[PDB]
DNA sequence: TGCGTTTAAGCGGTGCTAGAGCTGTCTACGACCAATTGAGCGGCCTCGGCACCGGGATTCTCCAGGGCGGCCGCGGATGCATTAATGC
DNA sequence: GCATTAATGCATCCGCGGCCGCCCTGGAGAATCCCGGTGCCGAGGCCGCTCAATTGGTCGTAGACAGCTCTAGCACCGCTTAAACGCAC
């Protein structure tokens, strides 16, 4: 007989795995390409150091995870598990934007 | 008070207005607007100050 | 047949009246005695003037009206009008406290 | 949630050059002090803008009477029970 | 004296009918806007003061100018897995 886990049960174990891990979830090449695109449409002929990129991605994942518990709290306030657009919009409005 | 003053300005609805001592000290703004001929005080020993 | 306004009709007009008006909504003497008694425990023999109180009053009601506004936003996000405990709890949590 | 695959980062390594980083030099260039006067400022007393209420035109909300398909009070039957004059 | 049988007081089970409440239309009344109307008071223009912004000179001093040094960013090359995408229930 096949062994299929109930939906969402794998979610708890992947949450457990990701909570103990401090590594970044974004590959270096797409992030660097996006930053270089911002430079390209920002100022022509710009150079990037090997450093000054870790701070970018680090601040981004910190901001993203923070906004994620804010939107999770907003969603659980709505008496539902699934997040939606109003949740993230309300979280952004209340946080100071 | 507003009801009594709804015909206060334009017509001659009253030939005499009777007011208490402690209501003028609250409605000076409305009272001083109208022109009067005779104004009388009773037991002026209170206003002696 | 007495004339009675249906509930909620007068609420809109109080909102309209108060939104166009900028006067203090807290009685002066209760606020000043509150301030005196809360300053008592920190250190005795306080001294407050006519000023140095209206500033606290104004900061307080501005903070409170802001809190009520985003509480309204949260309650609207909850698909209802009546405010409730958890509304002000998560408004306080989200705003930075 | 689970699977086949495919587009693709991670990684080991190079040659450089545009570019970051440390160093004399003088040359603009401001820090500091007599000296002044002139604009910023303390005080004052007034009229014009402002505060608050009046009179209606206007705008807004909110009341009740009237025509729509179902009703719960009643009366009688005519059976259940009682009852009194009479044959036995 | 006892059964008895027709006269009589209800017996309780429906038949019927008195019994309303909802939408749509009828204006009715409270609230608002808005400037006169006059009293109030403070904003500010004017008068007199005073102190620091400006002027010039003295004098020393930090930064642009190269000038040079060296250094890692990048564009490039090719292997090794490796998650992502589309699909399907």
């Amino acid at each position: 007989k096949p062994h299929r886990y109930k939906p969402g049960t794998v979610a708890l174990r992947e949450i457990r795995r990701f909570q103990k891990s401090t590594e970044l979830l974004i590959r270096k090449l797409p992030f660097q390409r996006l930053v270089r695109e911002i430079a390209q449409d920002f100022k022509t002929d710009l150079r990037f150091q090997s450093s000054a990129i870790g701070a970018l991605q680090e601040s981004v994942e910190a901001y993203l995870v923070s906004l994620f518990e804010d939107t999770n709290l907003a969603a659980i306030h709505a008496k539902r598990v699934t997040i939606q657009k109003k949740e993230i919009k309300l979280a952004r409005r209340l946080r100071g934007e | 008070r507003k009801e009594k003053r709804k015909g206060w300005n334009k017509p001659d609805a009253f030939h005499v207005c009777i007011v208490s001592y402690q209501l003028v000290v609250q409605d000076q703004h409305s009272f001083k607007r109208k022109r009067w001929q005779y104004m009388v005080l009773d037991e002026a020993h209170n206003i002696k100050n």
